DNA sequence: GGCAGCGCGCTG
DNA sequence: CACTATGATACTT
DNA sequence: AAGTATCATAGTGCAGCGCGCTGCC
DNA sequence: GGCAGCGCGCTG
DNA sequence: CACTATGATACTT
DNA sequence: AAGTATCATAGTGCAGCGCGCTGCC
């Protein structure tokens, strides 16, 4: 069921939590899986999205799960487990390879890539493995930082992106660059340096094999999430390498492995849409999905100035890219207070929507 | 009739007269018609002369401290606003100042305009410290400003190593631990505990400082002929809370107490003397490439370190002036512990009542002859009363059992006798036998605590007294002191910083006003001005000592 | 060549130049040799001229505020130190000032040096208020100084009632609610909550004020001829916390809310209009001669009163400027109560979460277009934004259900329309139809709260708005306003009081330094000085309005 | 047993009392009676001094009893009963006439006289009756303020003194004057105004019948307490009407009804003593008694300057006035921290000593 | 008939 | 519908 | 090139008290 | 093997 | 054994 | 009568963190 109401979920009274009212969702990056062991409601009915809403360092407390049950949202646990050596605003990529099972608990591997530094204020390419394992009533964690020793074909460290992949050992895509200041650089860092490259990243063998294509150089700061079920993956706008030309987008760009039974024939195309107004990106993030279409937020809850168009604002854009007659409509826009920082919650063949914000800790629902 | 504008500019600054008040006095004596001071349009011509960035090396002033875009919130920009200079221009403009001093400073040799012949070896110091609770404005935005400010300045001390076999110091800037010889570099409104920002503002200044240090330069096209210099610095104004949260280490410590040696918390022994230097970075990588909290955990650590080690030259750091506060909080604590017959430093539920009551009694008794209003956050004026040669009996007068009284006065007497090493501006030119015996004398002073007291707490500054002072002054190619290398010139500068902002500078807009703080605070400390202003001859009265009488009056 | 000392004395004060800085500028232009300002020995001759106590009526200055013995601790002397004047000399010296104004003020009649003919009817105001958290010194004694200070000053407003049938105002002192027309009387370091001391310092000043009031005086042997005056005063700078703890009553009230009428807490009705005057003293004696807590207990009380009623003239008291703070704390509270759909003013355990969260939302939303940093202790600059003719939509923009939005803007619009009565310096010379209809207009304004809101809280200032203003201005032989009778001239004076003490005046000894605060603060506000200084003609540009364009720029 | 040790009694931890540590003994004035109903220790052994250590207004909290048991001192009760309309530093005179008894409680009448004002800063002659009644485990109070309506032969209101009397209806003596500031007085209030008069004060009939004597004018600010058992009463120094001449005392002055079977023959004499040094009074208060002699404290715990002699200091002076060979010796001086504010606790034919201070809440014991 | 908590609202 | 205070700078003289 | 005018805003008003409930004696 | 309190001492 | 800041006034010029 | 010198002192350094115990799981 798409086009469902707001559901401003229930806030935290800070009665058994820390002194933040759980408002520390600013600068956060995480993942979530519909998964078993209902350790937050032992009922024969409530299927539960298991989740760890904090996976960061200098953004917040170190890591933290959440009480995303079947329907409602509350608190169920407070961690500071593996207390903050971690990364800045980086990424939170696709789950790692599964491990041999145990009688009572299940295994998880999280990859973290890219980001700033809370100490040097420069680039970082912290490839990070984190082992996560869930038994009932508690969990554990292990940290596996891997610097450039195990890294083969090291990509340039850079600012910001998301990462998508087939669930084992395959391509992980399209970081976003920094005009980094170095020694003798501090004047006029408004230049434009570029790579704009494919790179297939095997998850176990740490090797960024760059896939062959004549490279479309621009537009690498935001993107969408890869879709299953006659698969596709789309990049969305937000950058012109300079911070001076806007990214008023009227088209999309499909990066997709063409014949997915093997991993071959990497091509590129663009498709113009039934454009509602203009300017797909409000220079911010949407990246979320649906089951036969996209769910793309991102607009200005507060109208920071678009450079050339006076277009962008907080509403939802939904793209019918799965249709060969690729058009753009809207769902009924639940104009809550939300905007400008959303994170996804998808499900296949059905619409089940969750989301976070900066400090308006709420739920985006459709 | 009419006058010199530099005379007027020197006249304004010692008044701390704001610019409109000088315009008002000009208008008043203009309306009365007196051939007097210059108009302000005659001032602001040469006001841009003394601004930095008017020389070359081996054009807009007052650069913004963000230096990236506005319309694109992709980088999470932290809450900070301020104005900084390029550091090298700030070095060079001060180098333009003391050029005429070197002219009368190259005496008994001469050979003055010989550029490849006599290379001058200068050496200086720097440091930074935060602030607290400065007023906040309307700001017209969606994020606040967290109340506080960062300042970064630097002094100039000596200019002679690479000279003759008769290697003679020729200029010392005689004050030197004060305001009016502090040139500003960074003023900004920010915060440093939930920091994020020192790597934004202060970080690139240190990355410039690395390219500055240990290089022969030339003050290129100075005035007619050029002049070369060899720049050298000494970062030690970085007092303890700044020391470890950006020198990598952990503040309270409890396993390793010094930012120079490797020492156990529980060692009141003879010495350590080890001098760890930049090794910790490697022990970051072994924690970074292997098992962040579960590899070499308290195993290989000479000292604990979380991050990858900002500002560079870690073999040199201590303060002198910002130890009297902790020495007073040590010794008054010891006197309170002696006042009621207790032991074992704590606040136990049957002991801290005695402790607090005896402390209140000591406060009232010290009030009945001297002054102590507050309790927490001691001041240096309250420090210097506790070490003056008199008033020793008044500090122990409630302590009965006179053997403990004699020992308590004796330990303080050792402290007075051996306190003259630090807070002396130039040892190795005075008290040199004390300089060559201070290590054994301080071992004796720690020995006096060792036998007359079974307590022995070693706080983070006793290890910076009973060691790390003899060899520190003794060390070759340093300076040879700690006293003139101290960090009080910033702090009285902070007394000016509110004073030059709170109803002094431009008001109505934060970023446009803090720039005008920094501009007049740069103009405040040119020696070219203070040599031209307030320099008269007082009427002599035979050195104001005696006719033949009356050391007082 | 050389100059007039009064010119120099007028030159110094607008600078707030400390005396040593004037000596330094004199020495600098002396050493440069410029025929310039006068030496300070030429100043301190005429500095004793303008001090009070140089006239007679119908010799040491700066009297000590204890006036009893030192060696004998029989009276329990409370902790207080300060300097006061005799009040009558302070009246007379200001009377010496405006004498030349009356000379050009007796126009269209003349007959100027006729002493028994034309008796001048002057009228003025006064008041006092405390301070907070001023620095404490060594004090060399066995008892502290509780951080705070008392100041008492008085202004001058009008000088014409007893004139002709053509009774015409001839001098108004055009500012008038400000500094530089406030003459000081009492500065002291003390405290007023565990008070004890207002009956020591302020008490005898009011006991002198009783002998002052309502009497024809003569400024005896003024300048050649004498001049008579009829002194009249109006004590209304005594804002609410001062009002009741020395006007006998009880602060929060909860049974009788006004210090002019007798009114129940729970009456949002038409009016009270009763004017209790000095009756309470008799109802002290009935409580004093009979059963202190068990006679006439809430039975005969028009208003509750504990003590025997210090400072006298209780039929006159309100402020204007110190109501905007409580009006803002009323209306922003009402907007917060409207923001979440709640009722019944409280902080209930299931309601105050909504209240605090909506208040934080209103704070952030008002920050995103305007400024509100703090939460408690509102400021008058934050008050005047909430009543300006614009920005009304921005204060209600989060409030949905637009009928409540329209009513909420409408009540504020009534408040703007009818706010011009108070904080106008001279009504009865402007807006006189509003003056003659304001009672019915304020009844309508309270009627708007009455029907569109079932809450109706009546705080201690709404009863001082919807009544006690029409008849107060209407009343015969008063002044005919509240705005120029307000109490802001003390408070900006308090901005000077730290400024003239915290590193301005004599330092090192408390009683010797506060005297030098009071002396230069008395010299700061002579009109004989400010008419001689800073009075030039700016270059005209046709009234700075238009060539024919551009109301701005 | 005279000449007993210090007994610094046990302090209050402020655990069940107000936020003062019971240090509010500054400016206090009270009475105490060895009396029955041991409501603070129901034991068949502990005879108990019943007491109400606070009887003041602007000095402290309104009224307060104390745990003066048989031997030791603690807390037992906290009042603010009849909360502060009361007097400033005034007096605390002899107990009033007893009332008809009740089954379970006993009656008391307290007279308070003289003092400053916390509101007008001038004289006050507040004649005050306070009804006190003690049942077990609680008490009650009533206030009877009587201004000059019921007063006959009104004496001049004045600064400070103590008051002594035979236990019913007889003479109450020797107030101490103020050089009061009035309208047109504020300059040079160092003058000397005088009464120096006897006055017999009937307790019920409010009449100050001044007893006939040619009046010794000086020395009315301090005094002692009237003694039973071949009765006598003594005045001690402290004033010269001016605040400028000291009161270095080497003699005493006996005011005593001569033939006490009636109330007649009011005479006056002075007796020089075996003077130890000089200066009986440190311009402060002693006024306490003993069983065959006096107990006279008063000296400087802090040496405020005596004007002519550099004599006065904190030790105890004990006068042998009962002996016809009237001499002065010392008990062994328990030089504690005490001084300069003492209040009495006497007993006949035995030495039992208590006392208070300013803020060093302690016990003076002999 | 108190009575000392919350519990807060008044004006600072 | 307090006044007094700050320093560029755009717009008059 | 001299001189105001305009632009926006900081400064300072900075804890006692007295209700009105409550069980709770 | 954590783990979150006191509980405080270090330097602010 | 930080320096720089304040205003009488006693003691030199 | 001009000019320093002396007297005493205010100004400003203004919360995170990391132990070391503890039952307590
Ligand atoms: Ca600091
Ligand atoms: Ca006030
Ligand atoms: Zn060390
Ligand atoms: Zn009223």
């Amino acid at each position: 069921m798409s086009s469902g109401p707001i559901f401003s979920s229930l806030v935290t009274d800070s009665s058994r939590s820390s002194r933040k009212k759980s408002d520390s969702a600013l600068g956060t990056e995480f993942t979530v899986v519909c998964d078993r062991v209902p350790l937050r409601d032992p009922s024969p009915t409530v299927q539960r999205f298991l989740c760890f809403v904090f996976d960061n360092g200098s953004g917040a407390m170190s890591t933290l799960p959440i009480d995303v049950g079947g329907e409602g949202i509350s608190l169920s646990d407070m961690k500071e487990v593996k207390a903050m050596p971690h990364i800045a605003s980086g990424c939170t990529a696709v789950w790692g390879p599964p491990l041999p099972p145990k009688p009572g608990k299940d295994t998880k591997q999280v990859i973290l890539w890219g980001g700033l530094d809370k100490r040097r204020w420069c680039c970082s390419n912290d490839l990070t493995q984190v082992d996560i394992t869930i038994t009932p009533k508690t969990t554990t964690a292990k940290v596996s930082i891997l610097p450039a020793d195990k890294q083969d074909g090291v990509p340039s460290p850079r600012t910001g992106h998301t990462l998508v992949a087939i669930s084992s050992l395959q391509a992980i895509l399209f970081g976003g660059l920094e005009l980094a200041s170095r020694h003798a650089r501090l004047g006029t860092c408004a230049q434009s340096c570029k790579d704009g490259y494919f790179y297939l990243l095997d998850m176990t063998t740490l090797r960024w094999n760059k896939l062959p294509l004549p490279p479309l150089v621009p537009r690498a700061y935001h993107s969408s999430t890869w879709v299953p079920a006659s698969s596709t993956m789309v990049i969305v706008g937000g950058i012109t390498y300079s911070g001076h030309c806007p990214s008023e987008r009227l088209s999309v760009s499909d990066v997709v492995c063409l014949k997915i039974s093997d991993t071959s024939q990497y091509t590129l195309t663009e498709i113009h849409m039934e454009g509602v107004r203009d300017s797909y990106v409000s220079s911010s993030s949407a990246s979320a999905l649906c089951d036969d279409r996209f769910v793309l937020y991102g607009g200005y809850h507060h109208d920071k100035s678009g450079l050339h168009p006076p277009e962008p604002s907080r509403d939802l854009y939904v793209m019918n890219l799965q249709t060969k007659k690729a058009v753009v409509h809207h769902a009924p826009t639940r104009m809550a207070s939300a905007g400008h920082t959303c994170l996804r919650l998808i499900d296949n063949s059905v619409v089940m929507i969750g989301g976070t914000c900066k400090s308006v800790n709420c739920c985006t629902n459709l | 009739s009419c006058m010199t504008p530099e005379e007027c500019l020197g006249m304004r600054l010692d008044m701390l007269m704001t610019k409109n008040q000088y315009s008002k006095e000009y208008n008043i004596l203009k309306e009365r018609g007196f051939s007097t001071l210059c108009p302000p349009k005659q001032l602001d011509a040469i006001e841009k002369t003394l601004m930095p960035g008017t020389a070359r090396y081996s054009l807009e002033p007052d650069s913004v401290t963000m230096d990236f875009h506005e319309y694109v919130p992709d980088f999470p920009c932290p809450n900070t606003k301020g104005v900084r200079f390029p550091y090298a221009h700030a070095v060079a403009k001060t180098l333009e100042e003391l050029e005429d001093e070197i002219v009368n400073g190259l005496k008994k040799l001469g050979r003055d305009p010989n550029d490849p012949t006599l290379v001058i070896h200068t050496i200086c110091k720097d440091g930074a410290d935060g602030m607290g609770d400065v007023s906040v404005h309307k700001e017209k935005s969606d994020h606040l400003l967290p109340d506080k400010a960062l300042r970064f300045s630097f002094c100039v001390l000596r200019c002679s190593v690479m000279h003759k076999d008769t290697e003679v110091t020729i200029y010392e800037d005689p004050n030197p631990n004060s305001v009016r010889s502090n040139r500003p570099v960074l003023e900004c409104i920010g915060d440093e505990n939930d920091d994020g920002t020192v790597a934004v503002c202060v970080g690139p200044i240190e990355c410039q400082r690395l390219l500055m240090k240990d290089k022969i330069m030339r003050v290129h096209m100075s005035d007619g002929t050029q002049r070369a210099h060899y720049l050298t610095f000494f970062n030690s104004m970085v007092d303890e809370k700044w020391d470890r949260a950006h020198g990598g280490l952990a503040g309270a410590g409890s396993k390793y107490l010094c930012t120079l040696c490797e020492a156990v918390r529980d060692e009141a022994l003879e010495k350590a003397g080890s001098y760890k230097i930049t090794r910790t970075l490697k022990k970051i990588e072994v924690t970074a490439s292997k098992m962040k909290y579960e590899s070499q955990e308290k195993d290989t650590f000479g000292v604990k370190g979380y991050p990858l080690l900002t500002t560079e030259p870690w073999e040199r750091g201590i303060d002198a002036t910002h130890t009297d506060i902790n020495m007073g909080n040590y010794f008054k604590s010891l006197i309170v512990r002696e006042m009621a017959q207790v032991h074992s430093w704590a606040k136990t539920a049957n002991v801290k009542k005695q402790i607090v009551d005896a402390e209140s009694k000591l406060d009232k008794h010290l009030k009945e002859s001297l002054g102590l209003n507050p309790t927490l956050m001691m001041a240096g004026n309250y420090a210097r009363e506790l070490f003056k040669a008199e008033h020793a009996d008044k500090l122990v007068a409630l302590v009965d059992k006179p053997d403990r009284k004699s020992a308590l006065v004796e330990v303080l007497a050792k402290f007075r006798q051996l306190r003259k090493v630090y807070r002396a501006n130039w040892p190795l030119n005075d008290m040199s036998d004390e300089v060559r015996q201070y290590k054994a004398k301080a071992v004796e002073m720690a020995n006096d605590l060792k036998t007359h007291f079974p307590y022995a707490p070693c706080t983070n500054y006793l290890h910076k007294v009973i060691e790390h002072v003899q060899e520190l002054i003794e060390h070759p190619s340093g300076v040879g002191s700690v006293g003139a290398l101290s960090s009080e010139g910033n702090e009285a500068g902070n007394k000016l910083f509110r004073q030059l902002r709170l109803g002094h500078a431009r008001k109505g807009n934060t970023y446009n006003g803090l720039r005008d703080v920094l501009c007049t605070h740069w103009l405040y400390t040119s020696k070219t001005l203070r040599d031209k202003a307030a320099x008269x001859x007082x009427x002599x009265x035979x050195x104001x000592x005696x006719x033949x009488x009356x050391x007082x009056x």
